[PDB]
RNA sequence: GGGUAGGUGGUAAGAACCUCAGAUCCGGAGAUUUCCGAAUGGAGCAAUCCGGUAGUUGGAAACAGCUAUCAUUAAUUGAUGAAUAAAUAGUCAAUUAAAGCAAUACGUGGUGAAGUGAAACAUCUCAGUAGCCACAGGAAAAGAAAACGAAUGUGAUUCCGUGUGUAGUGGCGAGCGAAAGCGGAACAGGCCAAACUUAUCAUUAGAUAGGGGUUGUAGGGCUUGCAAUGUGGACUUGAAAACGAUAGAAGAAGCUGUUGGAAAGCAGCGCGCAAAAGGGUGAUAGCCCCGUAUUUGAAAUUGUUUUCAUACCUAGCGAGAUCCCUGAGUAGCUCGGAAAACGUUAUUUUGAGUGAAUCUGCCCAGACCAUUGGGUAAGCCUAAAUACUAAUUAGUGACCGAUA
RNA sequence: UGAGUAACGCUUGGGAGUGAGAAUCUCCCAAACCGAUUGACUAAGGUUUCCUGGACCAGGGUCGUCCUUCCAGGGUUAGUCUGGACCUAAGCUGAGGCUGAAAAGCGUAGGCGAUGGACAACAGGUUAAUAUUCCUGUACUUACAGUUAGACUGAUGGAGUG
RNA sequence: GUUAAUCUAGCUGUAACCAGUACCGAGAACGAACACACGUAGUCAAGGAGAGGAUCCUAAGGUUAGCGAGUGAACUAUAGC
């Protein structure tokens, strides 16, 4: 399954941008891109302030139910007794 | 071909070693004869048969 | 979207479905020749549907063919026919009048 | 009768110039493997009007895109004009 | 079946759509699969032209749609059938089979040179090579001693090392080069003809189908007994088990600072390891991501091995008795050639001719004879060691890095 | 380097116009050569080279607004024309067959093979591009069915003609 | 064939298949590596004088030979004497 799914909150780890929380819009898995809304605006001088894809390695999930809104890794293991595969943090126990 | 049709004994290839032992290819052709023969249903037929096989047939009384 | 026509009467009415689908497929392509075909996406879907129905037919010992077991055009053909009649009558009349 | 012999109608200025006559010579491009009898039978089955005459021609493939580092070949197609009785017309 | 949330093959944006009632995608199984092409209804200048027959629909009919079928050869079967009475050839019909391609690689067989060296050249050599042709196989070929050979000897074939550059062969020139013996890889030997006998053939069988027998310390058949019900297959069916092959899933560990456009660099303080292979991430990341070690995963197809029952085949030891059988245009021999390391020589092979013996037999131990000893030809088959890699998967390199 | 050297591979003048750019493009007037041909129809051959609109990187032995160059769109219509569905010549192919180490070679019945034979359409008009094809006018030929009148029809073979 | 076919003739009606059809056809679209003075079947083939398709000028029709402008020396070629 995919670590990043279109529609969730996410931040950037490295680059000129830091801590850029935003909603992801599109994923190009064959070339490992992600379109995060509201960040990395390449000023196209058409013959605009659209955004440009950021690599999956830079992106990292962002928890909201934690008191300390930190950034951590993920596990696909946690399978509900009455449901299918899910996401869960490693140094925590909070689904997605 | 120049081979009989009871067996398939065809020509043979060797060398024409003349005096002083020079080499030249030459063909040995089996001796074929058209002597007739009678099958055991009637159907007496004429076929090209080698003389050695003619002797074999003669001594076996196949005519 | 395939098992839903296995349940359906997969022996007779499917050829009527196929001939219909052929009808609007041909009409869609003819409109595509001109403009005014605002939904080109229909062609691929209808071709795919033909493919599915033909597969459902060919799994069975059947063929979509041989299962089949004009208002004013006739008037225009008529007028053409008596026009030809009048021309032939005039021609024969003149030819015999020459003699 | 499969109606896989009526590929497309073509609309060119020559076609229109023939349309503003009175016979209304409709034209189509057809399956190259088909024949005039098949074309007229298909036309009868698809519209209901028995044609008056059918004429055909085929455009041989030619070099297309000229010199463009990837030249290709054009399409071999057969055109079948379909005359009608003088007093009739239909859409397409 | 797996797997999810994006997708509509690349130069590619857009538009218009599909998609979380499970898409796209990946694996297994399928169907569709125009024309040419071995091309095979007939032609033809390949991808075109012209058909016949039997159905079916429309038409009043030619005809037109929709299907099916029609090459040749060989074998089998049936019908028909002349010169001529029968009978044969021939004719027609029905069933089965290849008929082609390539893996520029291996195998066997048929045929088969020159250029070159000999310091020229014909004998030789190159070389039974190259090429052409036929036949295939997953390997093929060979193969169960009428053997090697010198012995109180081994005991199918095949491949490797040695023997060895030896014995030998050679215008005794250039050159060529074993067979034993030994050490190893592998290991399985079976089955017909023949007498004898059963049945059936105008039983003139001289033929067909059964049982019996398959050979060298000769065996088998013939008469009469004894002992056995087994071990084994180069072996049939299923059932069961196991390990796989073709998609996958889980899969640890890090922050700060500085230089800097960017840190993953460097420094400080930590952590994981059955995972310090790799790739990517804005500069060189064990802890950012995909993966990796490790553990697991098959609805369907398929491979291998094991077990069970199960066909088929396979079974030892005596006594009598001039009884019979043991592969004939065959072995030898003559004249020409050839293979064997031999350039014609015992051994093997054959184009022409000639042509035996039958266990007190026949052949052999590099002319030939005798003694001694060895082995039983003129019938068939057989896996393993062996040769190769166009193809699939994984991987490797003191291999190349855009004149390589 | 040879070197900005030989060469640029059968001919003009002018007016007007376009355009940024004019000897070379368009129009106009002359002029000069061809005129048993540089004139018109076509076979084979080429395969879009044809027409319209646009462009002047590259090609044009110079220039270019222009080209047989490049881009975009368009254009060939047959019962009677040329060929096949008809016929054979030289020749090819060839069931059986004969012959040959193998491949193959020869050849019979058959089957192909026009450069020839038989076979029904003419004048005019029309578009930028087609025209015995499209259109108008006039005809002709062959099949097929029905109907009417008459008549006995006659081949896969024979004969004449061809 | 005869309890009829088949043919001839007329009338009514139906049908007539496949491939080529553009353009050039040559001192610029073909064969000559070329916008190369070369080669390429057939057909149409006007007037004057002329036997004539010979020759000269022309008719129908077509072209501006895809580098020019100057000077008019040597020298070269082709003409004229
Ligand atoms: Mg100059
Ligand atoms: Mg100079
Ligand atoms: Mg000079
Ligand atoms: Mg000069
Ligand atoms: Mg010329
Ligand atoms: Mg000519
Ligand atoms: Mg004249
Ligand atoms: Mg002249």
């Amino acid at each position: 399954m995919q670590r990043i799914k279109k529609g969730d909150k996410v931040v950037v780890i490295t680059g000129k941008n830091k801590g850029g929380s935003g909603i992801v819009l599109k994923i190009m898995p064959a070339r490992q891109q992600a379109i995060v809304e509201g960040l990395n605006k390449v000023t196209r001088h058409k013959k605009v302030q659209q955004e440009a894809p950021i690599f999956l390695s830079k992106l990292a999930l962002f928890d909201q139910k934690a008191k300390q809104q930190t950034i951590g890794k993920i596990k696909y293991v946690m399978d509900p007794k009455t449901n299918k595969k899910t996401r869960v943090f490693k140094k925590s126990n909070n689904t997605l | 071909a120049k081979k009989d049709q009871l067996t398939l004994r065809g020509p043979l290839y060797g060398n024409n070693r003349s005096h002083s032992k020079t080499i030249t290819r030459r063909k040995w052709n089996v001796n074929l004869q058209p002597c007739k023969v009678k099958t055991a249903d009637g159907k007496t037929t004429r076929i090209l048969v080698s003389t050695r096989t003619l002797r074999t047939l003669k001594k076996h009384n196949r005519l | 979207t395939v098992a839903k026509e296995l349940r359906q009467k997969s022996s007779e009415e499917l050829v009527k479905l196929v001939i219909k689908l052929k009808g609007e497929l041909l009409e869609y392509r003819f409109k595509l020749a001109h403009g005014e075909l605002d939904k080109p996406h229909l062609i691929n879907q209808t071709r795919r549907l033909l493919a599915t129905i033909l597969t459902i037919l060919t799994e069975r010992k059947l063929n979509w063919q041989e299962e089949q077991a004009n208002e004013a055009a006739v008037n225009a053909w008529k007028q053409h026919l008596e026009a030809n009649k009048a021309k032939l009558l005039k021609s024969r009349a003149k030819r015999e009048d020459a003699s | 009768d499969v109606t896989n012999v009526l590929l497309k109608p073509v609309l060119t200025e020559k076609v229109y110039f023939n349309q503003m006559g009175e016979t209304k010579k409709y034209v189509f491009v057809v399956n190259p493997k088909a024949s005039k009898t098949r074309v007229k039978l298909a036309f009868e089955l698809v519209y209901g009007i028995k044609p008056l005459k059918v004429n055909t021609l085929i455009r041989k493939p030619t070099t297309i895109r000229g010199g463009s580092r990837f030249p290709g070949l054009s399409k071999l197609e057969k055109l079948a004009v379909i005359t009608l009785p003088k007093g009739i017309a239909i859409s397409v």
